[PDB]
C-alpha cells in the first residue's frame, strides 16, 4: 500500500516553526414463476418490481412512461384508482384514506355493482 | 342480458386475480355514482384492458402553496425576494421568481465502490498525486516569471527613481493572491516580513527572493523527475485492467451459468411463461419455439470441433474405442445435423444430455465468432487509421510504444487458437494467458477467459453421450426415421410428411416417457443455421 | 465553410487551488491550452484575455448580499462568517479557498465577453473553457459552482436575440440554468443527464416548465453506462426537432466532460469522438454558438476532450498522436488523443430510449 502522497507533501511542506420474484442465491429463476402484468415474462429478462397494494408485478421498462431508477420507497402501480383522486392535489391523505375505507367493509358488493352497471346501462334514462 | 355475463366472465378469467378484478369493480362503481364521465371512465379502464383489443372494443361498444412537475415548489408570496441592483427590463421579464428546486444530493458522494474497479482507484490516486506537485511547481514558476519581469523593468530606469519604486499586494502580477501564496509556501511563517520588504523596498529584496525561488524550483523539478519515473509502470500495470469492468464478475457468473441445472431452468422458465399465457388465453400461436440461437459460420464450427477433439484426444479415462466414437459423433453426425454434409430444415428429438451438449456447443461457437469478428474489426480499423493519418497536414488546415504490424494483427486469431490449445494442455498459466488475451483484444478479451472449462464441460457430455443407452437409442431412432425422410426435409413438403413427423414425436414420447423431451429445429438460411429448441 | 472563432484564456486560471482531495481542478484548463499550443491551433484561432467581471455585472442575476459575501470571505476570516457560510452553502462541498472571487470573475468574464462579441456580430463562435458553471443559484453556491456565468451570458445574449437555445451534455442536470429560465419562452433548456440517486436529484421527464415557459424545458434522464451509439442515436433527432420547432437565434452549448468513460464522478461510457459528435451536430445548423466548459474530473480526459472539440469547431483535423507538451506524462501509457471505452453494461435498453424519445417528441409538437 505504498502511495507517494506522504513523500510529496513532506517535500513541499513549508518550513514554518517548532423475495419470491427474484433470482436464487446461486442465481436461478424461482419456480413456480410470477410474470410481468404487461409482457407476461419473469425476472430472467429484467428485474421485477412488486406493487405493495395489489399483487401485480411490473417491469421498469414495461411501464408508461418507463421508470428510470428503482423506486426506493413504496411504489404505486398504474392499475389503481387513487390516480384520479390525485387529480385534486389540495386534499390531504387522511380524507382520501377515509373515502377509500368507506368502501372497504363490503368489498364484494357483487350483486349491487352489477345492478348499478345495468341501471346506468339503460340507454333511455328512467 | 347474457352478453354482460359473458363479458364479466372473460374479464375475471383474464385478470387471474381477485384484487385486480375488485379494483376494476371499484372503478365501475365509482363511475356508477355519477362522479365519472364516459371518456374519463374509459381512460381509467385503459390500464386494465389495454392489451386486449377485443375486450376494449366490446367495453367501448357497451359504453357507446402550489406544486408543479416533480421537483419544483412555489415560493411564498409573502417572501422578501433578495434585491438585485443590476436588474434591467429583460431581467425582470425573463428571470424566474416563483418556483424553486431543492438539490437533494451532494457531489463527491459514496461512489468509491459503487461501480469502479480497484485499478481505476490507483489511477485516480496517481493522477491526484501528480496534480498536487504540478500545481505547486507551476505556481512557483509563475511567481518566478513575474519577479523576473519586474526586476527587468526595475533595472532599466534611473537609480534616483529605483528607491521610489514600490509594489502592491499583487507584487507585479495580475493577481492579488497567487504571488503571495507562492511566497507563503516558500517562507512559512516569515512570509509577511518578506512580503513587506518586497512591497516597500523592491530593488534590494527582489533578487534574493528570485534566487530562493529558483533554487526551490530546481530541487522540486529533480524530485518530480524521480516521481515521474516511479509513477510510470503503474499506469502500465493499471490501464488495461481499469477498462475491463466484467472479468471478476464474469468468471464466477460463467462458472455457474453453464451447469446443467441452470441450462434446464433457463428453458423451464420460458415453458412456464408460455403455459401461463396459454392459460390466460392471450393471442399467441401454439407453434413458436421457446429458445432460438444462430450459427453464422461453418469455419467456426470446424474450429470448435477441432478444439474439442484436441482436448478429448489427450484424455486418460477415455478409451480408444470411445475416442473413435466421439470422433464419429463430432465430425460426422453433428455436421450432418447442421447439414454440412434455401428453406431446408432438420428435426431432432433429444433428451436432457443432448440439449445440454447443444447449448454448450452453441455457446462456444458464438464466443469463437465474437473473437474472430473482433480481430477482423481491429485489423480494419488499424488499416483505415493508417490510411487516414498518412494524409494529414495537421495545423496547416487554416517516450512511446510501437504498435504491432499488420501481420501480427491478421495472425491474432490463429495465435488465439494456439493459446487456447496451450491452456487446455496446461502448459501456460491462467494468469499469463489472461494477460496476453487482454493485451491482444482489449475489452473483448474476457469472452475467452473461461474457455478451457467450457471445453471440459462439453467433453463430459460427449463421454456420457456414449455410455447411456438412451442417447444412442435416440440417435439411432433419428437415423432410422431420416432413412424414411420424415425427420427433417424440405420446408414445402412439411404438410406432405407432417403426419409421419407426428409418428416420430410419438416414438420420442414412448422412449423418454420419464424424461424431458426436446424438439430441435435446424433451419438453414443465407449461410446461417438457426437452432430453435422447444420443450414438450 | 471555414469561419472565424474567438478563444478566451487567462494564464492565471490554472493556479487557483480548490483544496486537497477536491475533485474540482482548474489545472485542466491549463493543460487544455497547452495541447492547443502543441497542435498548432493558435494560428487559426484568435486568443483573447478575458476582462474580470465586476460585481455589478454579477448582480444582474445574483443578489447583492451573496456577491458581497463572496467578495468578502477569505480562508483567514472563516470564523466571522460562519452563519453566513451556513446560509449561502459555502463550506464542505463548495469550499472557500484563496482567491475564489478572482476565479469567479475570470470564469464569468470570459463567457460574458464571448456573448458580447456574438451580439456585436464580430464572430459566430466563441469558446470559453473556464466557464460552464451551471449549478450555482441566485443566492447560494452548489455543485462546486459559486457564480452562474451561463445565466449571465444568456442574459447578455437576450439583448439582441429573441430566442436563445441552451444545450447541456454534462452528466449532471443543469438545475441552475433551467431554474433561472423556468417560466419564460425566450430560453429553452435541453438537458441530457443521469437520473436516480444522483446529484442534484432534479430534471425529471415531467419537468417541462411553468406558466408562460411551459413546454420550453426538456430533460432526458438516463441510466448507467450509456455509450456513443445510443447517445448519437438520441441526440441528433431530438436536437433537429428542437431546432425545427423552436427556431432559435443563438445557441449556448455546455460541453462538460464528466460524461466520458473513466470519470472520477461520472457513470457514462462516452468517448471523445462520441462527445464531439454533439458539437458537429450543433455546428451543422449555422447559428451564433457559445461553447462553454463545465464538469470533468479525470483531468487528462478533460484535456483530450476539450482540445478535440476546439479542433472540431475550427474545422481542423489533428493527428491521433499527442505532440510533446508540458504535461505529456499525464497521457500514458498510450499517448493518444482518443480514448477507449470500458465494457460496462449499458442499462439504457432500446425500448426505454424509444419511449422517452417519443414522449419528448410529443412534448415538442405542442410549441406554437
Ligand atoms: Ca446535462
Ligand atoms: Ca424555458
Ligand atoms: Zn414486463
Ligand atoms: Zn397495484
Ligand atoms: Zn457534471
Amino acid at each position: 500500500s505504498g502511495g507517494l502522497m506522504e513523500q510529496i507533501q513532506a517535500l513541499l511542506a513549508p518550513p514554518k516553526t517548532d423475495t419470491q420474484h427474484e433470482l436464487d442465491h446461486n442465481g436461478l429463476v424461482p419456480l413456480p414463476v410470477k410474470v410481468c402484468f404487461t409482457c407476461n415474462r419473469s425476472c430472467r429478462v429484467a428485474p421485477l418490481i412488486q406493487c405493495d397494494y395489489c399483487p401485480l408485478l411490473f417491469h421498469m421498462d414495461c411501464l408508461e412512461p418507463p421508470l428510470t431508477a428503482m423506486p426506493l420507497g413504496r411504489w404505486m402501480c398504474p392499475n389503481h384508482i387513487e390516480h384520479v383522486v390525485l387529480n385534486q392535489k389540495n386534499m390531504t391523505l387522511s380524507n382520501r384514506c377515509q373515502v377509500f375505507d368507506r368502501f372497504q367493509d363490503t368489498v364484494s358488493q357483487h350483486v349491487v355493482k352489477v345492478d348499478f352497471l345495468n341501471r346506468i346501462h339503460k340507454k333511455h334514462p328512467p | 342480458t347474457l352478453q354482460e355475463f359473458s363479458f364479466f366472465d372473460k374479464v375475471r378469467r383474464v385478470l387471474k386475480s381477485q384484487e385486480v378484478y375488485e379494483n376494476f369493480l371499484r372503478c365501475i362503481a365509482l363511475f356508477n355514482q355519477e362522479l365519472v364521465s364516459g371518456s374519463e371512465l374509459l381512460q381509467l379502464v385503459s390500464p386494465f384492458l389495454g392489451k386486449f383489443p377485443e375486450l376494449f372494443a366490446q367495453f367501448k361498444s357497451f359504453l357507446g402553496c402550489k406544486r408543479i412537475g416533480s421537483s419544483y415548489r412555489a415560493l411564498p408570496k409573502t417572501y422578501q425576494q433578495p434585491k438585485c441592483s443590476g436588474r434591467t427590463a429583460i431581467c425582470k421579464e425573463v428571470l424566474n421568481d416563483t418556483w424553486v428546486s431543492f438539490p437533494s444530493w451532494s457531489e463527491d458522494s459514496t461512489f468509491v465502490s459503487s461501480k469502479k474497479t480497484p485499478y481505476e482507484e490507483q489511477l485516480h490516486r496517481c493522477e491526484d498525486e501528480r496534480f498536487e506537485l504540478d500545481v505547486v511547481l507551476e505556481t512557483n514558476l509563475a511567481t518566478i516569471r513575474v519577479l523576473e519581469s519586474v526586476q527587468k523593468k526595475l533595472s532599466r530606469m534611473a537609480p534616483e527613481d529605483q528607491e521610489k519604486f514600490r509594489l502592491d499586494d499583487s507584487l507585479g502580477g495580475t493577481s492579488e493572491v497567487i504571488q503571495r501564496r507562492a511566497i507563503y509556501r516558500i517562507y512559512g511563517d516569515k512570509a509577511p516580513e518578506i512580503i513587506e520588504s518586497l512591497k516597500k523596498n523592491p530593488v534590494t529584496a527582489v533578487p534574493v527572493v528570485l534566487k530562493r525561488l529558483k533554487a526551490k524550483e530546481e530541487e522540486w523539478r529533480e524530485a518530480q523527475q524521480g516521481f515521474n519515473k516511479i509513477w510510470r509502470e503503474q499506469y502500465e500495470k493499471a490501464y488495461l485492467k481499469s477498462l475491463d469492468h466484467q472479468a471478476v464478475n464474469f468468471k464466477q457468473n460463467d462458472t455457474k451459468a453453464l451447469r446443467s441445472k441452470s441450462l434446464l431452468n433457463e428453458i423451464e422458465s420460458v415453458y412456464d411463461e408460455h403455459q401461463e399465457q396459454h392459460s390466460e388465453g392471450r393471442s399467441a400461436p401454439s407453434s413458436e419455439p421457446h429458445l432460438i440461437f444462430v450459427y453464422e459460420d461453418r469455419q467456426i464450427l470446424e474450429d470448435a470441433a477441432a478444439l474439442i477433439s484436441y482436448y478429448v484426444k489427450r484424455q486418460p479415462a477415455i478409451q480408444k474405442e470411445d475416442q473413435g466414437t466421439i470422433h464419429q459423433l463430432l465430425h460426422q453426425f453433428v455436421p450432418s445435423l447442421f447439414f454440412s454434409q434455401d428453406d431446408v430444415y432438420s428435426l431432432f428429438f433429444a433428451n436432457n444430455n443432448w440439449y445440454f451438449f447443444l447449448r454448450l456447443h452453441q455457446t462456444l461457437c458464438s464466443r469463437l465468432l465474437k473473437i474472430y469478428r473482433q480481430a477482423q474489426k481491429q485489423l480494419l480499423e488499424y488499416r483505415t487509421e493508417k490510411e487516414r493519418e498518412k494524409l494529414l497536414c495537421e495545423g496547416r488546415r487554416e517516450l512511446r510504444l510501437k504498435q504491432p504490424s499488420e501481420v501480427e494483427l491478421e495472425e491474432y486469431y490463429p495465435a488465439f487458437l494456439d493459446m487456447v490449445r496451450s491452456l487446455l494442455e496446461g502448459s501456460i498459466d491462467p494468469t499469463q494467458y489472461e494477460d496476453t488475451l487482454r493485451e491482444m483484444f482489449t475489452i473483448h478479451a474476457y469472452v475467452g477467459f473461461t474457455m478451457d472449462k467450457l471445453v471440459q464441460n462439453i467433453a463430459r457430455q460427449l463421454h456420457h453421450l456414449v455410455s447411456d443407452d438412451v442417447c444412442l437409442k435416440v440417435v439411432e431412432l433419428y437415423l432410422n426415421e431420416k432413412k424414411r425422410g420424415a425427420a427433417g426435409g424440405n420446408l414445402s413438403s412439411r404438410c406432405v410428411r407432417a403426419a409421419r413427423e407426428t409418428s416420430y414425436q410419438w416414438k420420442a414420447e414412448r422412449c423418454m416417457a420419464d424424461e424431458n423431451c426436446f424438439k430441435v429445429m435446424f433451419l438453414q438460411r443465407k449461410g446461417q443455421v438457426i437452432m430453435t429448441i422447444e420443450l414438450l | 465553410g471555414k469561419k472565424k472563432v474567438c478563444y478566451y484564456y487567462d494564464g492565471d486560471i490554472g493556479n487557483y487551488y480548490y483544496g486537497q482531495g477536491h475533485p474540482m481542478k482548474p489545472h485542466r484548463i491549463r493543460m487544455t491550452h497547452n495541447l492547443l499550443l502543441n497542435y498548432g491551433l493558435y494560428r487559426k484561432m484568435e486568443i483573447y484575455r478575458p476582462h474580470k467581471a465586476t460585481a455589478e455585472e454579477m448582480t444582474k442575476y445574483h443578489s447583492d448580499e451573496y456577491i458581497k459575501f463572496l467578495r468578502s470571505i477569505r480562508p483567514d476570516n472563516m470564523s466571522e462568517y460562519s452563519k453566513q457560510m451556513q446560509r449561502f452553502n459555502v463550506g464542505e462541498d463548495c469550499p472557500v479557498f484563496d482567491g475564489l472571487f478572482e476565479f469567479c470573475q475570470l470564469s464569468t468574464g470570459g463567457s460574458v465577453a464571448g456573448a458580447v462579441k456574438l451580439n456585436r456580430q464580430q464572430t459566430d463562435m466563441a469558446v470559453n473553457w473556464a466557464g460552464g458553471l451551471h449549478h450555482a443559484k441566485k443566492s447560494e453556491a452548489s455543485g462546486f459552482c459559486y457564480v452562474n456565468d451561463i445565466v449571465l451570458a444568456i442574459l447578455e445574449l437576450l439583448k439582441y436575440h429573441q430566442r436563445v437555445l441552451y444545450i447541456d451534455i454534462d452528466i449532471h442536470h443543469g438545475d441552475g440554468v433551467e431554474e433561472a429560465f423556468y417560466t419564460t419562452d425566450r430560453v429553452m433548456t435541453v438537458s441530457f443527464h443521469k437520473y436516480g440517486e444522483y446529484f442534484p436529484g432534479t430534471g425529471d421527464l415531467r419537468d417541462i416548465g411553468a406558466g408562460k415557459g411551459k413546454y420550453y424545458a426538456v430533460n432526458f434522464p438516463m441510466r448507467d453506462g450509456i455509450d456513443d451509439e445510443s447517445y448519437g442515436q438520441i441526440f441528433k433527432p431530438i436536437i433537429s426537432k428542437v431546432m425545427e420547432m423552436y427556431q432559435p437565434s443563438a445557441v449556448v452549448l455546455q460541453c462538460g466532460a464528466d460524461s466520458l468513460s473513466g470519470d472520477r464522478l461520472g457513470c457514462f461510457n462516452l468517448t471523445v469522438k462520441g462527445h464531439a459528435k454533439c458539437v458537429e451536430v450543433v455546428k451543422t445548423f449555422n447559428l451564433p454558438l457559445l461553447m462553454l466548459g463545465g464538469g470533468g474530473y479525470t483531468i487528462r480526459n478533460v484535456a483530450r476532450c476539450w482540445t478535440y472539440e476546439t479542433a472540431v469547431a475550427l474545422d481542423c483535423e489533428i493527428p491521433n498522436e499527442l505532440p510533446y507538451n508540458d504535461y505529456f506524462e499525464y497521457f500514458g501509457p498510450d499517448f493518444k488523443l482518443h480514448i477507449s471505452p470500458s465494457n460496462m453494461t449499458n442499462q439504457n435498453t432500446p425500448e426505454y430510449m424509444e419511449k422517452i424519445k417519443q414522449r419528448l417528441f410529443e412534448n415538442l409538437r405542442m410549441l406554437p
